[PDB]
């Protein structure tokens, strides 16, 4: 509706018999390939990303937001769980590190 | 072509329009909505459908747990269009 790309904002400018909009839009660039999977099997449970996708640079799995590659480790506070993982097609095994276990193991 | 009346041919031939729609369809199937924003970035179609379920408010696990059923519904729904077009005048 307002420029090609995801709309950030826009400014009006007066023209003789009309109006000229300057549409400021965000255009993603410099894309990179990654291997992906819908869920993660861990301890017999399927973990799906809260917001983002599971991406692997070949040998290590991460969660990223869909529009800017900013990788973060798969953890229990940014992935939710839904049943076991016999129904999903495309599951990959990996560890979902939880942040409470290191603190409790320090005891 | 009778007396002074002429019908000019459209600039885009029917084949060119078919090619436009084929391009749009391949883009939306393979890359989701990324190609409209800019460079076409490809996602597996299941994961893209999960994106879209998140869009409508349903969580993404609902698609993956029910992917076969959703596929069957979509296929049969497309099949119904052929009957509707071919038979209904
Ligand atoms: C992601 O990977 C695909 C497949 O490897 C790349 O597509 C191919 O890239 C090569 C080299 O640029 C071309 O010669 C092929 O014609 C491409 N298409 C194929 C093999 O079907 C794609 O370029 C990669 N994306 C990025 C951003 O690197
Ligand atoms: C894939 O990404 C992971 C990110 O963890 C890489 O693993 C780490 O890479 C850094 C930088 O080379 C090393 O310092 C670490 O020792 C690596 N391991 C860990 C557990 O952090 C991995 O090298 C990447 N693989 C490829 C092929 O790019
Ligand atoms: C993605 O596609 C590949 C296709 O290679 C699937 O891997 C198997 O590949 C062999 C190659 O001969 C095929 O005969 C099999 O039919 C493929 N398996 C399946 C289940 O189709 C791979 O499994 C596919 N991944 C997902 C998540 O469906
Ligand atoms: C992820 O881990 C599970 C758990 O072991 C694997 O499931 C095993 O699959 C083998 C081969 O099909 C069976 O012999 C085992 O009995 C299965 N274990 C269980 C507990 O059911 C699964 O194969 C792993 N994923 C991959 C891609 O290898």
């Amino acid at each position: 509706f307002c420029g090609k790309g995801y709309h950030l904002m826009s400014f009006p400018q007066s023209a003789p018999h009309g109006v000229v909009f300057l549409h400021v839009t965000y255009v993603p660039a410099q894309e990179k390939n990654f291997t992906t999977a819908p869920a993660i099997c861990h301890d017999g449970k399927a973990h799906f990303p809260r917001e983002g996708v599971f991406v692997s640079n070949g040998t290590h799995w991460f969660v990223t937001q869909r529009n800017f590659y900013e990788p973060q480790i798969i953890t229990t506070d940014n992935t939710f769980v839904s049943g076991n993982c016999d129904v999903v097609i495309g599951i990959v095994n990996n560890t979902v590190y939880d942040p409470l276990q290191p603190e409790l193991d320090s005891f | 072509k009778f007396n002074g009346l002429t019908v000019l041919p459209p600039l885009l031939t029917d084949e060119m329009i078919a090619q436009y729609t084929s391009a749009l369809l391949a883009g939306t199937i393979t890359s989701g909505w990324t190609f409209g924003a800019g460079a076409a970035l490809q996602i597996p179609f299941a994961m893209q459908m999960a994106y879209r379920f998140n869009g409508i408010g349903v969580t993404q696990n609902v698609l993956y747990e029910n992917q076969k059923l959703i596929a069957n519904q979509f296929n049969s729904a497309i099949g119904k269009i052929q009957d509707s077009l071919s038979s209904t005048a």
